[PDB]
């Protein structure tokens, strides 16, 4: 399931 | 729920599917450039503990907010873009952000 960071990646990053 | 980049990205990216989320920053730089602000200018968090770091130059933001009309599962959002520093919060081994702090 969803590691804190893969989910900071997923609600944050948009490169 | 129509169209603007903010009511997009945040249902894309599983924010508003199963509720309407009051307020929500994009980044829109490389991870890896994101990821560096970790060892860049630290600075305490919100809340007082100190693994927040504020990048040296601003960043390319995208600032999605909640209008006052917004009601589950209508969401609507304000997009605002506009560049700043950001404050992230870091964990772990790797030392990468896991919380997003604030943009200044």
């Amino acid at each position: 399931k969803e590691t804190a960071a893969a989910k900071f990646e997923r609600q944050h990053i948009d490169s | 729920s129509s169209s603007n980049y903010c009511n997009q990205m945040m249902k894309s990216r599983n924010l508003t599917k199963d509720r309407c989320k009051p307020v929500n920053t994009f980044v829109h730089e490389s991870l890896a450039d994101v990821q560096a602000v970790c060892s860049q200018k630290n600075v305490a968090c919100k809340n007082g503990q100190t693994n927040c770091y504020q990048s040296y130059s601003t960043m390319s933001i995208t600032d999605c907010r909640e209008t006052g009309s917004s009601k589950y599962p209508n969401c609507a959002y304000k997009t605002t873009q506009a560049n700043k520093h950001i404050i992230v919060a870091c964990e772990g081994n790797p030392y990468v952000p896991v919380h997003f702090d604030a943009s200044v």
